[PDB]
RNA sequence: GGUUCGUGGUAGGAGAGCGUUCUAAGGGCGGUGAAGUCAGACCGGAAGGACUGGUGGAGCGCUUAGAAGUGAGAAUGCCGGUAUGAGUAGCGAAAGAAGGGUGAGAAUCCCUUCCACCGAAUAUCUAAGGUUUCCUGAGGAAGGCUCGUCCGCUCAGGGUU
RNA sequence: CCGAUAGUGAACCAGUACCGUGAGGGAAAGGUGAAAAGCACCCCGGAAGGGGAGUGAAACAGUUCCUGAAACCGUGUGCCU
RNA sequence: UUAAGUUAGAAAGGGCGCACGGUGGAUGCCUUGGCACUAGGAGCCGAAGAAGGACGGGACUAACACCGAUAUGCUUUGGG
């Protein structure tokens, strides 16, 4: 597995904040060796999601972040990225036996030259 | 006939612009500028508007045709240097040399 | 009045540095090492001039052994008969007859022979 | 330590035989009719090669 | 004018000269191109001198004499320029991420959210010291160890009761 | 007598900038053209910069702009490797 | 065809020569400034506030020069 230039507890932190925007806006832009770790980290939540079962939903919750996602309006209340990761992006992968990401290469950023790519769901 | 076109006193050392005006140096038009967008450096865009520059020039002034253009010469000449200072450990300064660049180049019809 | 230095100085080093022409990388571009290298390229043509003439004559004497054997005589002893027959042909003459024309040095080498 | 002697010109520029960039990988697209990097998505299209995205 | 004997050379003695700037006198060259500068396969025993062509765009030779800041390769010389080392060392303690925006251009500016760091401080005042660095608008040459649309930078206007 | 490394330290806003607690130390830096006639307009470019067009005897005189040597940096190629 | 032998050519880069550029500011030409003198004049200023300054004054004014709240000038006499 990758060090991505960090140690142990920031890159736990790197992984966990990309997979949650992973899971937000199921397309982000992003350098390609941090890409081909959220692949792995993303697809074993969205796993714990279509397993469904609460011990599931507590795995994903000890990773996923607590980020608001959306405020729907039912007395408007606020769903969160677990939520959205169990209810929206996991029962839409029902009948896929893995491979719920693809990597698209884009091009060396200008600043610093890293290879950037686009990773996105389905 | 064929067009020139120059960017005189560019900040970007010689040497750095040199490593990729090698790359274009003799191909189609077409082609050099593909070879400037996906050459990651930060030579390229200068020289890239340096040969599109060019190229107007052979479209405007000399009605050449765009679509059969060579880059015929393309060389980097050294500009006036920019003389700077580093400050270095016990007091001593170092010098830093900002150098700058004439990039030249010539499209030629074939 | 005063004196600068003026134009002196470039036309003399300048002359120079042409006499350097074509020799390696700063040895034909700067004064310094320029100067030196023609004038170590006049010690070497001054010492050549003698050189070349003791070259010549080695390689006209080793041509001359050579055409002699072809005839069972050395060197030592064609130059011997030569000398004991009248003959005053130099090196250089006889190196090209025995190149040029191989009858005429069999000739001379023949006078040798009777002379011996 | 320190250099002994200045590097000559022409054994400086043997140094640099090597200091060089290579060319890109790169080839025309079939809708752009363009330049693109291979497995790379094709801007001047906006997707890759002709796949949409 | 010829015979004879000579002609290696450091310190050093002796001699004859080359060239530089200036003066005088004489005689000249020069916008039909002076000096300088570049080039060349020419001339003299040397120092050196011409000629031709390019560049240059207004002064300069020659003769005789005179006078000297009169000739550089070395002084760890002085000053300037430019190399080499080399695309090398370094880029100065530290946690960032994505989305959105702005823009010719964005890892680096703005916003959002999450994350992380200080918390007898890395917070809040105040004195010294600095002296406009403060605010707003515009800018991105240089400065900022990268970038830069940003800034304690540049330019305007302001601001201290 | 000097002619911009000379001549004053100072031909130029110089005892300035800068250095120093201070006394004090102390620079660098002249030349568009006869005349601004200082490049309308078009073109690439965000600009810088450039290419045309034009002015001029000249712009390879283009606002630090007479000349423009050498080091040094390049491009091309006749011979060699 | 097999065998034996000989010889060519090649340039990643490099060298020499040449051509053309860049950089740089030597050189020549030039002079606004200096240097040394000669002749003549003059050799002092200050409580009637000096030397030397500071801050001000222009339609806009950062600097220099000039001027002092009468401030980028006032009066007068001559020149033009
Ligand atoms: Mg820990
Ligand atoms: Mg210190
Ligand atoms: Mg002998
Ligand atoms: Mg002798
Ligand atoms: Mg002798
Ligand atoms: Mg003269
Ligand atoms: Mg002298
Ligand atoms: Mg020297
Ligand atoms: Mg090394
Ligand atoms: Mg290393
Ligand atoms: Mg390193
Ligand atoms: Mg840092
Ligand atoms: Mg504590
Ligand atoms: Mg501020
Ligand atoms: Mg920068
Ligand atoms: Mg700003
Ligand atoms: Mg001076
Ligand atoms: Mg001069
Ligand atoms: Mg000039
Ligand atoms: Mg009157
Ligand atoms: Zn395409």
């Amino acid at each position: 597995y990758r060090k991505l230039g960090r140690t142990s507890s920031q890159r736990k932190a790197l992984l966990r904040d990309l997979a949650t925007d992973l899971i937000v806006f199921e397309r982000i832009e992003t350098t390609e060796a941090r890409a081909k770790e959220i692949r792995k980290v993303v697809e074993k939540l969205i796993t714990s999601g279509k397993k469904g079962d609460l011990h599931a939903r507590r795995q994903a919750a000890a990773f996923i972040r607590h980020e608001v996602v959306e405020v729907v309006q039912v007395k408007n209340r606020p769903v969160y990225a677990l939520q959205k990761l169990f209810d929206d992006v996991a029962p839409r992968y029902a009948e896929r036996q893995g491979g719920y990401t693809r990597i698209l290469k884009k091009g060396p950023r200008r600043g610093d030259g890293a290879p950037m790519v686009i990773i996105e769901l389905v | 006939t064929s067009a020139k076109a120059v960017a005189k006193t560019v900040r970007i050392a010689p040497r750095k612009a040199r490593i990729v005006i090698d790359l274009i140096r003799g191909k189609q038009v077409g082609e050099a500028i593909a070879i400037l967008k996906y050459t990651p450096r930060s030579a390229s865009p200068i020289i890239e508007k340096v040969l599109k520059s060019a190229i107007a020039n052979a479209e405007h002034n000399y009605d050449l045709d765009i679509n059969n253009l060579v880059v015929e010469e393309a060389f980097v000449d050294e500009g006036p240097t920019l003389k700077r200072f580093r400050p270095r450990a016990q007091g001593r300064a170092s010098a830093i040399n900002k150098r700058t660049s004439h990039i030249t180049v010539v499209v030629s019809e074939v | 009045p005063r004196v600068k230095g003026g134009t002196v100085t470039r036309k003399r080093r300048k002359k120079i540095v042409k006499l350097a022409k074509g020799y390696y990388g700063s040895k034909h571009l700067l004064f310094k090492v320029a100067n030196q290298a023609v004038m170590k390229s006049y010690q070497y043509a001054y010492r050549d001039r003698r050189q070349k003439k003791r070259d010549f004559r080695r390689l006209w004497i080793a041509r001359i052994n050579a055409a002699a054997r072809m005839q069972d005589l050395s060197y030592s002893k064609l130059m011997h008969g030569l000398k004991l027959a009248g003959i005053d042909i130099n090196r250089k003459m006889l190196a090209d007859l025995a190149v040029n024309d191989i009858a005429s040095f069999n000739t001379l080498a023949d006078s040798a022979k009777k002379a011996l | 330590a320190v250099p002994f002697r200045r590097t000559s010109k022409a054994k400086k520029r043997k140094r640099r035989t090597h200091v060089k960039l290579q060319l890109p990988g790169m080839n025309e697209c079939s809708n752009c009719g363009e330049y693109r990097l291979s497995h790379h998505v094709c801007p001047e299209c906006g997707q890759y090669d002709g796949k949409d995205v």
